[PDB]
RNA sequence: CCAUAUAUAUAAUUUUAAUUAUAUAUAAUUUUAUAUUAUUUAUUAAUAUAAAGAAAGGAAUUAAGACAAAUCAUAAUGAUCC
């Protein structure tokens, strides 16, 4: 094999949820665990939302979700994508997560 | 009395004004034509200045406001605007 | 600006965060700031004598004094 | 046990930069006292030390300030403490068996090999006279002038011989020959020479 | 001692270099003789012999400098209750509230020292950088005090994540361990953020509150109480007061330090 | 990468132009010490003077729009036509 020093291929290397949690605990600590098991999220509003620019108009994916582990902690995020609207959601949901 | 101003987007001098120097050789030039007009061109009179003249532009014939950086700068701790 | 709450009482955000089990590990400060309250009161308080010379503040002579 | 950040200056823009700077200082700040009387490496060689892409070139420019203060104190009261600290930032011809002096110059297309002894102020140019080969008498005047400019006209032999290019291009190729075979004769006169314009090539050539 | 040097012969007069030495041998020998200086303020000394909190007096605050507030022209009404008065056109902090704050603020430094935490020392003023420095190193923390980029806490990873990181015992000792890529691209989180300044680092003190990291600051008369969750009521513009109250807070961490190394030792 | 200046190698100096030829390598975006004037006042620029310098030029290398083309002789494929 001719692998480089470190490979970063989870099946080549010679969802939301799982992603929010790493990189939640990455940047601010949270636990992993407590994220992916004991909340859930709903998302409130999905929209999209419109920009005029002098080349064209450029669109953009709103999502507003809802997180919390049904004891008392609940928390809301907002997120934006021009790409996809599954991003957006990915953003709210880390969002949610920060402001619990 | 003091005038205050209100809270502006800016403080800036639209031309700030800078203080060139008059050339040297203009001003010997001047003074060279003075010369010739009152004594008479060629006149003993003044004949010395000229050699001035011959050496000042001998080896060439004439030899930046920060105003509104500073302004900008200190605007935001002169202005005297309230708390927040 | 408004008095703020949020700078005073990190103590009961982390504890609320802790006791949910978002956050594992108590940080190292909890335990100071717990025995170390923060000051959350932010309040005008009257003053009534002038130091500096002694004069009396938020005194009125009544009619019968004179 | 527990994880921390190395560096005292790790929550700064450039960590490495402020926490290298802070020994030079300690260092500069401990030996304050002492009086004062080469390169350094690069901004890529110090980048890779410090920030890397976060390095900055007034920052380097502050290193190499500091650096410099640190090697300019007197050598003799330097000590290992400096020596050692500042080393991880560190990056004749003669005359001949019959007394010649051999140059070789350049000028457009042409080359010059010139032979200086000393002598009676001689010339010879490819085996004839001067005034044979050369008939322009500027082309004479430019040869003499490196000599003439340390006043040793008439004091060297010169036997010069030229191939390439035309009159001009070969007389200021055996004038800047000349000039560099006289350095040798006397090493001290090598300023005086460069500061005439004689030690220098005329790298100017025709362009297309 | 001084390798590397030629003495000169004996016929011949004294070198420069040797001129040095003889005057330095006269200097740390004769050059103090006459009389000893009693009751004279240095300024080195604040950074580096601090009081102890329990010896911090009034005078001793007032000679610092640390009552002397913000003109009455750029009051912050909510530091009303700190204010002693105002005189000769600037406003007078209270000295006693000033040295109340001050313990507790030097315990709370203490404690988060004895526990092994994280202690950041955030100034950007002009000629705070001695003292930032000597507290960081006597306390065993860090300082900044070229400038606070934003995001450096809310947005650690895009910040502070590329610099290195390192495992240590309980003694401080280094032990070299290979930390692994997801070790090492961790938030490490201040647990203590103390500011000198903390007009000029509002992103900073915001930051803290976002990430709930408790925070110490000097209070000047414009400043505002609630943004931290230490106040410290005193004169943020002077070198000498602050350098006075971070030389105390410094002691303090330093204090709490050698406590945590003794009972590692026993 | 050229050009320039050097160093090593190679040539049994009759393939001789060794003043040359072509391989490798180094060098610079010049470095400094002061003076004067400006300066965000020094750990800065303008110059000028002195010192070490052979050191003074050049080309190439990316995308995004918009226009023009049939000696678009800068082509391919398709449409139609003999
Ligand atoms: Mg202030």
């Amino acid at each position: 094999n001719i692998l480089p020093p470190g490979v970063s291929l989870p099946n080549d290397g010679g969802s939301k949820s799982a992603d929010v949690a790493a990189g939640l605990h990455k940047q601010t600590g949270v636990d992993p665990d407590y994220i992916t098991r004991k909340l859930t999220m709903k998302p409130l509003v999905m929209k999209r939302v419109s920009n005029q620019t002098g080349k064209g108009k450029i669109a953009s994916f709103y999502a507003l979700v809802v997180v919390g582990d049904k004891n008392g902690m609940v928390g809301l995020g907002e997120g934006k994508s021009r790409e996809e609207m599954s991003k957006a959601i990915f953003k709210a949901h880390w969002d949610a997560v920060r402001n619990l | 009395p003091v005038y205050r101003l209100p809270p502006l987007p800016r403080l800036k001098v639209k031309k700030p004004i800078i203080r060139q120097e008059a050339n040297k050789c203009l001003v010997l030039m001047s003074n060279l034509l003075q010369c010739w007009s009152s004594y008479g061109h060629m006149s003993p009179k003044c004949a010395g200045l000229v050699t001035e003249l011959k050496s000042c532009t001998s080896e060439s014939a004439l030899g930046k406001s920060n105003i509104n950086y500073h302004a900008a700068r200190l605007y935001d701790r002169i202005n005297g605007k309230p708390h927040d | 600006m408004k008095i703020q709450t949020n700078a005073v009482n990190v103590l009961q955000r982390t504890s609320a965060y802790l006791k949910s089990g978002l956050l594992k590990e108590t940080p190292a400060w909890y335990n100071v700031v717990a025995s170390i309250p923060p000051s959350t009161k932010f309040t005008r308080e009257p003053r009534f004598k002038n130091p500096s010379n002694g004069h009396i503040i938020g005194k009125l002579v009544d009619v019968t004094e004179q | 046990r527990r994880i921390v950040p190395k560096l005292a200056t790790f929550y700064s823009a450039n960590p490495n930069h402020e926490d290298r700077i802070n020994r030079l200082e300690r260092l500069l700040r401990k030996y304050i006292k002492l009086p004062s009387q080469a390169p350094w490496i690069s901004f890529d060689e110090y980048a890779l030390i410090g920030g890397g892409t976060k390095l900055k070139p007034t920052q380097y420019t502050q290193l190499l300030y500091m650096l410099n203060k640190l090697h300019n104190i007197d050598p003799q009261l330097t000590n290992d403490e400096i020596t050692s600290e500042l080393s991880q930032y560190y990056k004749i011809k003669t005359l001949d068996e019959f007394g010649r002096s051999i140059a070789v110059g350049k000028r457009k297309s042409s080359t010059a090999k010139v032979f200086v002894v000393r002598g009676t102020g001689e010339i010879l140019v490819n085996g004839r006279q001067l005034n044979d080969y050369f008939l322009k008498m500027k082309d004479r005047e430019s040869i003499m002038y490196p000599l003439q400019v340390i006043e040793s006209v008439g004091k060297y032999n010169i036997f010069a011989t030229t191939s390439g290019g035309g009159p001009t291009g070969q007389a200021e190729s055996i004038m800047h020959a000349i000039a560099k075979a006289l350095v040798v004769f006397n090493p001290l006169l090598k300023s005086r020479l460069h500061k005439a314009g004689v030690l220098t090539r005329d790298y100017r050539h025709v362009e297309r | 001692p001084y390798p590397n040097l030629i003495p000169s012969a004996n016929d011949k007069p004294y070198s420069s270099q040797e001129l040095f030495l003889r005057q330095l041998n006269h200097s740390m020998r004769t050059a103090k003789l006459g009389a000893t200086i009693s009751k004279v303020y240095y300024p080195h000394k604040d950074i580096f012999y601090p009081p102890l909190p329990e010896n911090i007096t009034v005078e001793s605050l007032m000679s610092a400098g640390v009552h002397l507030g913000q003109s009455t022209s750029l009051w912050r009404s909510s530091t009303q209750s700190y204010i002693y008065g105002e005189y000769k056109g600037i406003h007078i902090i209270d000295l006693n509230q000033t040295l109340s704050y001050l313990k507790r603020a030097a315990k709370v430094v203490e404690g988060v020292s004895e526990s092994g935490g994280i202690i950041l020392f955030l100034g950007t003023r002009q000629g705070q950088k001695r003292g930032l420095e000597e507290a960081a190193k006597k306390t065993h923390g860090y300082y900044v005090s070229t400038r606070w980029i934003p995001g450096t806490l809310t947005n650690s990873t895009e910040i502070s994540g590329i610099w290195e990181k390192q495992e240590i015992d309980s003694n401080d000792n280094p032990t070299e361990r290979a930390l692994s890529p997801n070790e090492t691209s961790k938030q490490v989180k201040p647990d203590l953020l103390v500011v000198l300044n903390p007009t000029e680092n509002r992103n900073a003190l915001l930051e803290a509150i976002k990430s709930r990291v408790p925070t110490i600051a000097i209070i000047d008369t414009d400043s505002e109480p609630s943004l931290v969750t230490y106040p410290i009521p005193g004169n943020d513009d002077s070198l000498r007061s602050v350098n006075f109250l971070l030389g105390v807070l410094a002691r303090a961490g330093q204090r709490g330090l050698q406590n945590r190394l003794a009972r590692n030792n026993e």
